[PDB]
RNA sequence: GACUCUGGCAUGCUAUUCUUAGAGGGACAAGUGGCGUUCAG
């Protein structure tokens, strides 16, 4: 029963179900959220720190490079996986486990990758979010050793091996379906959903592909046979000359190019929270905007803002009197 | 630059661009004089001789010095056919 | 390569190009780069003709070898992808490396601590490193660049068509440039493989430091 | 009398900050290693730097050993800078290749490649 | 005492570069005035075209400064033009002299009729443009002199042009635009291509590539 | 004069142990003993 950072981040009160509670020091020291760090100073101390000897770390590394998840995991993820492997070897027999995992089989459908299936609130034709379902809607819910991991890539390699995994729920998980990003230039898959440039060839070419992993150790990938996905419509357009200085914003062609620092002021990037106990004392219902700073005059916007504007193809017609920032 | 006596009355002769045959001026600081090493045809090592190409600043501004140098290299047998 | 059989691109070079991903261009395309290309596949990725890549790489190697003092060649990267490779390239040949931020006025402002006067410029990206290219246009500097499909050929004299976005491709192209310069110079035999492996030129990416030092 | 200049001091400071390992007790070995490490054009200030690094290493050796211990990341940054694996990452057994890339290789006379695997777009 | 910084300055300080025209041959930027003071030296004469005061607007108030237009010229050869604004009139004058030495350009001299003796006039009619000011220089027969307004007369006499016809257009009342336009035309004398310069150019070695073994030593 | 250049000795390279004139060496407080804030001297 090893605990990842996702157990403490999601406030898993699961010290009672397990007895071999083992954690690394780097999984507990890298957490920056104040609430769970306060929780760790209050929680009963039955966990104990344990460091793995590196032969298990070596072996976890060579099949991490074979399962296709080595760029997806981090080093502390490798440490946690080696920790649960070495305890499964120490307490349980090792011969239960198969190495050199199986081949993935391909089964594609006509569904778009952006179809909103497996979202709790959405319902096609009943699917209701009720007060009795809030604690249960986490993910697809399904003896002595276990894991408390929410990251998918560790689960993918772990069920490729064959260790039983559990979550902050009680009963163990047999099936794990999720999404990965696949490059259609170099065919390298990433489990990091946040990134937009692939690690191998560096192009902005990752596309969503769904994956399902069984407890037996079978990975299978659903592609989309939809021509809308692989359509080169708004991909070629004239780019301006590269410009430098303190105010230039380049069209973001690579993952590691140096942008000038253009940050919003702290008054600009405060959103009002309405459930604060001292909110009603305020003179206004909303946070006052920023109209006086230099970042307001330079029309600096948040990174998450204006996403659908970027998704329109540049070789199209905007409205006559507008300018796209 | 040459009178009736035959004396060459001129301060200097400016070089011309290899791509557009324009005179490279005295204050044309975007002009390029590139030396390209030519190699022995058996061992493929630097022989010691070289081909010299001059490209004026206007062609280099136009973005066309690349194709200019490439076609001059095909002309001089440095870059092979296709 | 003047149709020389010794200078032709071999099988293992093609294998390294395909493994790194050098043939994969961008989805955008500048019209001056349309000479160096094979076709656009249906996904939108432009495919770079590797024979033209080899020819322009050999032309750039010929340009570099033709300079008597190897320190007069300046080799510049700003983004992390090329950084280590540039340093390794210097250790291969003796060129002057500028890795990190390029201070503006390095070639024009004669009253400066970092002022220098190169004879050749070899650069990683014309988009990221636009400032040394403009600066080179001020000071009569010829320029060699590693160009992608979406790269401006403004003030570029020899453009090498390659994938300059991925780390392995950038490192591989720098490694083969150093290899061909040292082979034309005569310090390495062409018949034997180089003992310097291209993994030395790659971006090293500190979480890969921790992942590799853990498994060591 | 005689006094040391600032340029020799700062160059010697950079030299001791970088390559403390190579320096030794004899003077002329310090002179030759300082000659082959960095670019110094003139002989006289090079000899001045050699004398000054000899003086400061005699001063550091007398100092209790702990300055030397904290010089540990320099070599790791160096060994990391020059790390290579045992097997090349570009030497892959099977590499996936587009059909159009396969046509390009066929037209460019590399049709007899064996490590290639053509994956059709699904 | 001159301690050069550029490679060109170090070569000029030594006996490697014999004439200034070599620097003109390879279109190299001249960044040190001591190169010009080394090659031309005592032959250079300088005429202050204009001293005029301005009141620069600062937050402490309007402070008086002086702007100097200075043309410098090697007769029978070279001219430069310089503009400098400074606190003191002497500082502005010497800054304009330095800036005009940095901008020394050579001028082409030709013949009007038959080619007997030294060249005296421009080879063809050339045009320089600066801020709506157009200055046109036309070849003139020997002995006519410079038929122009006083400011391009000063620059053309300093160029070694013995005789020339001139035609100006635009707001000639602004002196800087007028001087810059006539400077532009007398630079376009070597920017122009004639059937004299039709032979293929043999490329020599640049000073940086010829004296590299001397330049590695310093 | 804590500025710049620089000499003594070369049986060394260059057309060369006796005359030459270019380059390369060689000297840097380098070493030792005392006085010294144990560091500047
Ligand atoms: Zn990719």
């Amino acid at each position: 029963v090893v605990a990842d950072a996702g157990a403490f981040l999601r406030h898993a009160a699961l010290q009672d179900i397990g007895k071999n509670i083992y954690t690394i020091r780097e999984v507990v020291t890298e957490i920056r959220d104040k609430a769970t760090r306060r929780r760790l100073a209050v929680l009963p101390y039955e966990l104990r720190f344990k460091e793995p000897l590196p032969e298990y770390v070596r072996l976890v590394t060579e099949f991490s490079k074979k399962t296709g998840d080595y760029p997806s995991l981090s080093a502390t993820d490798i440490q946690v996986l080696a920790l649960t492997y070495q305890l499964e070897a120490e307490f349980v027999g090792v011969s239960h486990l198969k190495q050199e995992p199986q081949k993935v089989k391909v089964s594609s459908s006509i569904q778009h990758p952006e179809t909103p299936l497996h979202i709790s609130g959405f319902h096609l034709p009943g699917g209701w979010i009720t007060p009795s379902n809030i604690k249960q809607i986490q993910q697809e819910l399904e003896v002595r050793v276990g894991c408390l991991t929410t990251d998918f890539a560790m689960q993918n390699v772990l069920l490729q091996m064959g260790l039983h995994v559990l979550a902050v729920n009680g009963m163990l998980i047999r099936e794990a379906r999720s999404y990965i990003l696949r490059c259609h230039g170099c065919f390298k898959t990433t489990s990091d959903m946040s990134r937009v440039f692939c690690s191998h060839c560096g192009n902005k070419t990752l596309k969503k592909v769904s994956v399902t992993v069984s407890d037996d150790g079978t990975l299978h990938m659903h592609f989309s046979r939809n021509p809308k996905v692989l359509n080169p419509r708004g991909l070629r357009y004239s780019l301006p000359t590269p410009k430098g200085g303190k105010y230039a914003i380049n069209p973001h062609l690579t993952e590691d190019q140096r942008f000038p620092q253009l940050r919003l002021s702290q008054k600009a990037r405060q959103k009002t929270n309405v459930f604060a106990p001292d909110y009603i004392a305020g003179v206004s219902p909303f946070v006052e905007n920023d109209i006086s700073s230099r970042s307001a005059t330079l029309q600096v916007r948040d990174s998450t803002l204006g996403a659908g504007r970027r998704r329109l193809n540049p070789n199209a017609s905007r409205k006559k009197f507008v300018k796209k920032r | 630059m040459q009178n009736d006596a035959g004396e060459f009355v001129d301060l200097y002769v400016p070089r011309k661009c290899s791509a557009s045959n324009r005179i490279i001026g005295a204050k044309d600081h975007a002009s390029i004089q590139m030396n390209v090493a030519e190699v022995d045809k058996v061992t493929g090592r630097f022989n010691g001789q070289f081909k010299t190409y001059a490209i004026c600043g206007a062609i280099r501004r136009m973005g066309e010095s690349d194709d200019s140098i490439l076609r001059l290299a095909k002309a001089d047998g440095i870059v092979s056919k296709n | 390569s003047g149709a020389l059989d010794v200078l032709q691109m071999k099988e293992e070079d093609v294998l390294k190009f395909l493994a790194a991903g050098t043939h994969l261009g961008g989805t955008n395309l500048d019209f001056q780069m349309e000479q160096y290309i094979y076709k656009r596949k249906s996904d939108g990725i432009y495919i770079i003709n590797l024979k033209r890549t080899w020819e322009k790489l050999l032309l750039a190697a010929r340009a570099i070898v033709a300079i008597e003092n190897p320190a007069d060649v300046s080799v510049i990267s700003s983004r992390n992808t090329g950084q280590r490779a540039v340093l390794k390239f210097a250790a291969a040949t003796g060129a002057t490396p500028i890795a990190g931020r390029f201070t503006p006025g390095t070639f024009t402002n004669q009253i400066q601590a970092a002022f220098r006067e190169p004879r050749l410029l070899v650069v990683t990206d014309p988009r990221a490193d636009h400032q040394p290219l403009t600066e080179a246009s001020y000071v009569n500097l010829p320029t060699i660049a590693l160009c992608n499909t979406d790269s401006p050929l403004r003030y570029v004299d020899i453009a090498i068509p390659c994938n300059n976005k991925g780390a392995h491709s950038v490192g591989l192209m720098w490694w083969m440039l150093a290899r061909e310069v040292l082979r034309m110079r005569g310090t390495i035999s062409r018949e034997h493989p180089w003992e310097v492996m291209p993994d030395l030129y790659f971006y090293r990416d500190p979480e890969e430091i921790e992942k590799e030092e853990q498994a060591a | 009398g005689r006094v040391r200049t600032k340029t020799v001091k700062k160059a010697a400071r950079v030299i001791i900050e970088k390559y403390y390992t190579r320096l030794g007790n004899d003077f002329h070995t310090n002179k030759r290693v300082c000659e082959e490490i960095a670019i110094i054009p003139s002989k006289k200030l090079r000899n001045k730097i050699a004398g000054y690094v000899t003086h400061l290493m005699k001063r550091i050796q007398r100092g209790p050993v702990r300055g030397i211990s904290i010089k540990l990341q320099e070599e790791e940054r160096e060994r990391r800078d020059n790390y290579v694996p045992e097997v090349s990452a570009l030497d892959q057994e099977i590499i996936e290749v587009d059909p159009d890339t396969k046509e390009m290789l066929k037209l460019l006379d590399f049709g007899s490649l064996s490590n290639l695997q053509v994956t059709q777009p699904t | 005492e001159w301690m050069p910084v550029t490679k060109l300055g170090r070569l000029v300080k030594d006996m490697k570069i014999k004439s200034l025209e070599e620097i003109y041959l390879f279109s190299l930027p001249i960044k040190e005035s001591e190169i010009i003071d080394f090659f031309l030296g005592a032959s250079l004469k300088d005429e202050v075209l204009k001293i005029m005061p301005v009141q620069k607007q600062t937050r402490a108030g309007q402070r008086t400064r002086f702007k100097a237009f200075v043309a410098i010229g090697d007769y029978n050869g070279h001219v430069g033009l310089g503009v400098k604004c400074s606190k003191e009139v002497a500082t502005a004058i010497r800054g304009a002299i330095i800036l005009a030495k940095l901008s020394i350009v050579p001028v082409r001299r030709g013949y009007w009729g038959n080619k007997i003796g030294k060249p005296h006039t421009v080879p063809c009619k050339v045009t320089g443009r600066c801020g709506s000011v157009l200055v046109r220089l036309i070849p003139a027969p020997r002995g006519t002199g410079i038929v122009s307004a006083p400011v391009p007369k000063k620059l053309l006499m300093m160029a070694g042009i013995d005789d020339c016809y001139t035609s100006a257009r635009g707001c000639t009342a602004t002196l800087g635009n007028f001087a810059k336009a006539t400077f532009d035309a007398i630079s376009k004398t070597y920017s122009y291509l004639t059937p004299d310069l039709w032979k293929e150019t043999v490329f020599t070695k640049s000073p940086y590539q010829e004296f590299t073994d001397h330049l590695v030593k310093t």
